[PDB]
RNA sequence: GCAGUCAAGCGUUCAUAGCGACAUUGCUUUUUGAUUCUUCGAUGUCGGCUCUUCCUAUCAUACCGAAGCAGAAUUCGGUAAGCGUUGGAUUGUUCACCCACUAAUAGGGAGUGAGCUGGGUUUAGACCGUCGUGAGACAGGUUAGUUUUACCCUACUGAU
RNA sequence: AAGCUCGUAUCAGUUUUAUGAGGUAAAGCGAAAACUUUAAAUAUGUAAGAAGUCCUUGUUUGAACGUGGACAUUUGAAUGAAGAGCUUUUAGUGGGCCAUUUUUGGUAAGCAGAACUGGCGAUGCGGGAUGAACCGAACGUAGAGUUAAGGUGCCGGAAUACACGCUCAUCAGACACCACAAAAGGUGUUAGUUCAUCUAGACAGCCGGACGGUGGCCAUGGAAGUCGGAAUCCGCUAAGGAGUGUGUAACAACUCACCGGCCGAAUGAACUA
């Protein structure tokens, strides 16, 4: 449910 | 079981479809204080000397006890604490059988207790193993084997022991 | 009193044969710069074999909010090491500034989990840049257009020990 | 609900939900029937007996009846003209309102509607329908058929269903020692009235099947004409 | 989660009228009128267009939402009773001794009466509640038809009627005698 | 109690490194109510006459649910201590059981070791049997044997 | 204590430098992080200069004995200090209770056997309502002022202060509760983690289908899905189980697993706090 899960992957 | 069912011996034919280092198992045992194991029985109109002691634990008195005369009787091993049998269990095959006791071989912690026959959770004892069917090589059928008691006799009347294979 | 955000930097005491050791940086929230440097050393000890004796604070500066007046939602990574092993946690907060959001998060953690400040850790903080990125309903209810709610139990204070007026709850 | 939530049923039937994959399979099957067969139909059948549906399926080996959820058949036909699998195919999806009942067939268009006009079968009251006939339960002992047939061949109702007669059917049944009985000849329903669901349950328990049934049709696609037609019959 | 607000609609039939100033409530209709004391429940009614009412509970808990939902249910029940009414029915049965239920006007309270229950000489009495009107079912043997504007009064009367005749010191499986509810339909039937 | 088996979980490989709740297998004297005419060292005293008070882990009375409760009668379970819970035989002893009535004769604390009492903390007498050359006690038993309130203070029941 | 042969630059319950000391490894690149290099905290001994150090050479050359000469005060690391130990010989005392570590042995459970650091003994004072140990705390007689533990509703001197979250307990709680009952059970509440469905319709709600070989193969006054045993498929479907339960002597019938018909959007399960 974290809004920015994709940003941490990059 | 429902989720498992939803997803879905090498014995003789006469026997199928049927149902039932040399370290000792307990090298260490709690030390029994001499203050216990000997009740101070008192006797006579004046209980001063009392001249007596009595064991407070189970003992294998032996088949030929023939109680000593009371005047010479210092130690006492009351019959209620005595047992003529022990629930030896054989580690092989998982079987357990009640068998007569034969002799107390090696009691640790002052083996004078072994002279007194005390077991106390670890004493080795000879047992009549003939019921188990043991047979040593050469055709000389066995009828006795060593066993070590495990359960404390004081805490229960049964005398369990593990067979020494 | 109020929590103050701070940034910390170090380079592990440069020595021979290693010119210009790589810099590291970690945002920290603390009442004072000393506690911020302490938390920075505690984090570097976990993420690295270095120690406070082996390093130094290259810099220390407060981080004021760029727009303290602006209202902003603030999700926050969280993990607390009790009663069992540490595990990740997440919570949304509607706060005017990141520092007030961190303070409300520490209060909500100490309340609903009895976590102490030493156990709580803030792995990340970030604003919710756009609407509907919010997930939990308790923040969504405040986003309704033209929202209005009352305060029916307005219990007025009375400095006097006695009150002849028999005060009402109005409202 | 963190707490005090209603417990879910834990019945251990072997069957399990087919899931979305069955819907995708029916969707691919509808696409295959659309690209294989020329003519298409949208039958409307709010309810049909399973054996009657099998008898309709066996009426011809040259055609197939890909039943499915109305939303699934609509998406297979295209919910909108941009989504249509074939030109003008979206119009056929718009006409459906009820259960379907799609019937792809290579058979001549006239023969299908003629067979539908000829086909007819007995059916239950299907509530919200006008009562097929008026009848009254005998004032004497009740029977398994409810007295619709002469009592000499009728048999008394089993006692086990009696409590349902008092609770569900609302009939003032009195369970006399040897047999169930009613003091008065209670009427099941007046002719032409809109049946209550309890009245339909009573007619079903009595076995009455006076109501007729015949699947209706509203339109048929024609791949050769690339346009839907609104022919209809009942 | 301490919801910012919660509310439920209350449809008003055109013939119904329900003035509300204090939390105490009153209702009127062709069948009569009714009243209730809701001051304890702490809810706020709100009229909109005289055809609907929206009770509300700001900053309430889940238990407060459950209180609001039961308040709406009690209001809908009072409306259905002042418009449609209620017509309870209770069959009674006996094994060997016939029942002899009869109304009586003892002390002016219109006491209900029963006699020869399972052969007992005791004459039990179940006083009628205000509003509800007892009347034996027409052309229906061994039955009684309670009816009243409020579900609560007729329901408590039927409960006391079924309870006063309870069997004791006997197996229930063999002794089927005793009054039992048969229906709880509206007075209209069919409207 | 002893020996053993699956694992809901735990734990760096991972349950098979180790443990492990709930279950389970083999023994403790016979599957045909057959036997069970076994009762086996309490070294230490417990038990009883009048009587007050308290607890439920409730025998009965009172109110209820279930049980193959058709009745009667009976079993368990929930509340409930408000009132009841008996007259005796056995000392070649009594850490006990029987008959008979009663609805029932349920279990416990303060007990009352200066209210009285038998078994007993029983010194001075003696005898029988044991030990010890003897003096004496002792593996024992029997017999007979003076611990005597208040008018002081307080508590309680009456009374100025 | 008599004091006296010193005001002698010598000492310390301290830290550090160097060498050990037990090696959890996390790095390694070197021979093949794999083996030796390394290296962290948990508490430890030795040495740290002024009459101190160095140089020269006669002996049975290795080595020590001895003579002779030179180097002056940052003269030997950090902080503190005027305390050298014996000689004369004296009052009292020699198991006595308790708090953490550390190692040896331990078991129903307590614990037992050794070292060191501390309070009492000999100890007042403030708080935990009081207390052998708890927290604070350097005891001449007083004034002003500032504080600790501990508190600020009254007894009781001090805010019925502020800001954010949980609690209805038919004797909660203010309790030693990071300890035996303590493993879970509660459809009593709040916040989180994971796994799934979804406007080609999420949960619940109301209606229908729930088919045919078939009354499947073995027991037989009778088991048709549901009194008894081993299988449990094909055929058509959107689906339908030789059947989850209720009930008949059997049947029948009702009902459920799953689908379809109607409103609609978030819903379901396992764990953690």
């Amino acid at each position: 449910n974290f809004p920015y899960k994709a940003k941490i992957l990059e | 079981a429902h989720e498992q069912s939803k997803v879905k011996d090498a014995l003789p034919t006469y026997l199928l479809d049927r149902e039932q280092k040399f370290s000792v198992p307990l090298p260490k045992v709690r030390g029994i204080s001499e203050e216990e194991m000997f009740k101070v029985i008192k006797t006579g109109k004046s209980r001063s000397k009392s001249w007596k002691r009595m064991i407070t634990k189970h003992t294998f008195v032996g088949e030929g006890f023939t109680r000593r005369p009371v005047k010479m009787e210092r130690i006492i091993r009351p019959s209620a604490l005595r047992q003529k049998k022990a629930n030896v269990t054989h580690p092989e095959l998982g079987v357990t059988v009640f068998l007569p006791i034969l002799a107390v071989k090696k009691n640790p912690q002052s083996p004078m207790y072994t002279q007194l026959g005390v077991l106390t959770k670890g004493t080795i004892i000879e047992v009549n193993v003939s019921e188990l069917g043991m047979v040593t090589a050469g055709g000389k059928v066995v009828w006795g084997k060593y066993a070590q008691v495990t359960n404390e006799p004081d805490r229960d009347g049964c005398v369990n022991a593990v067979l020494l294979v | 009193a109020h929590f103050k955000e701070y940034q910390v930097i170090g380079r592990r005491l440069p020595t021979e044969s290693v010119p210009e050791p790589k810099l590291f940086r970690m945002r920290i929230f603390a009442s004072n710069e000393v506690i911020a440097k302490s938390r920075y050393w505690y984090f570097l000890q976990k993420l690295h074999k270095v120690k406070k004796a082996s390093g130094e604070i290259v810099s220390i500066n407060q981080i004021n909010e760029a727009h303290p007046t602006k209202v902003k939602n603030f999700g926050v990574w969280v993990r607390y090491d009790s009663r069992s092993g540490t595990h990740n946690m997440y919570k949304e907060i509607r706060d005017v500034s990141r520092v007030a959001a961190v303070e409300t998060l520490y209060q909500d953690m100490a309340a609903r989990h009895r976590a102490r400040f030493r156990s709580i850790h803030i792995l990340k903080v970030a604003e919710i840049e756009k609407t509907a990125d919010v997930k939990r309903q308790y923040v969504k209810q405040f986003l309704t257009k033209d929202l209005k709610f009352p305060l029916p139990h307005r219990v007025q204070k009375s400095t006097k020990t006695f009150s002849y007026k028999r005060p009402s709850t109005f409202y | 609900m963190p707490r005090s939530k209603r417990s879910k049923l834990v019945t251990l039937a072997q069957t399990d939900k087919k899931g979305r994959e069955n819907k995708e399979r029916i969707f691919d099957e509808v696409r295959e029937a659309l690209d294989t067969y020329r003519y298409v139909w949208v039958l409307h059948l709010d309810d049909v007996r399973t054996p009657v549906l099998q008898e309709i399926r066996t009426s011809w080996a040259g055609s197939k009846l890909i039943m499915g959820k109305r939303k699934v058949l609509q998406k297979a036909l295209g919910e909108k003209r941009e989504e249509e699998y074939k030109e003008n195919l979206y119009q056929l999806s718009k006409l459906c309102s009820g259960v379907t009942g799609l019937l792809f067939t290579d058979e001549d268009v006239n023969t299908v509607k003629e067979y539908f006009k000829s086909y007819v079968r007995s059916d239950y009251s299907r509530p919200n329908t006008k009562a097929p006939l008026t009848f009254t339960i005998p004032e004497g002992i009740v029977y398994s058929r409810g007295g619709q047939i002469p009592a000499e061949e009728d048999v008394p109702m089993i006692h086990s269903l009696e409590p349902t007669m008092r609770n569900k059917f609302e009939i003032p049944t009195k369970i006399k020692a040897g047999k169930i009985t009613i003091d008065s000849p209670y009427l099941v329903c007046t002719e032409g009235e809109k049946l209550d669901v309890r009245q339909a349950l009573i007619l079903k328990q009595f076995g009455i099947a006076a109501s007729e049934f015949k699947v209706k049709v509203s339109a048929y696609y024609d791949n050769d004409s690339s346009t839907v037609e609104s022919t209809n019959i009942n | 989660m301490k919801y910012i607000q919660t509310e439920q609609q209350i449809e008003v039939p055109e013939g119904v009228t329900v003035s509300i100033k204090s939390r105490i409530v009153k209702v009127v209709g062709p069948r009569g009128t009714l009243t209730k004391n809701l001051k304890h429940i702490d809810v706020t009614f709100t009229k909109v267009n005289n055809q609907l009412i929206k009770v509300a509970v700001h900053n309430g808990g889940r238990k407060h939402v459950a209180a609001l939902r039961t308040v709406k249910s009690l209001v809908d029940n009072m409306i259905t009773g002042v418009t449609k009414g209620y017509k309870y029915k209770m069959r009674y049965v006996y094994a060997h001794f016939p029942i002899n239920v009869n109304i009586v006007e003892k002390d002016g309270a219109k006491f209900i009466e029963v006699r020869n229950f399972l052969g007992d000489k005791k004459i039990r009495n179940v006083p009628v509640r205000d509003g509800v009107t007892i009347e034996f079912s027409t052309n229906v043997k061994d039955e009684i038809v309670l009816s009243g504007n409020s579900v609560e009064d007729v329901s408590q009367n039927a409960a006391d009627l079924q309870q006063i005749c309870r069997v004791r010191n006997k197996d229930i499986r063999k002794f089927l005698d005793g009054i039992y509810v048969s229906h709880k339909g509206f007075i209209t039937e069919d409207l």
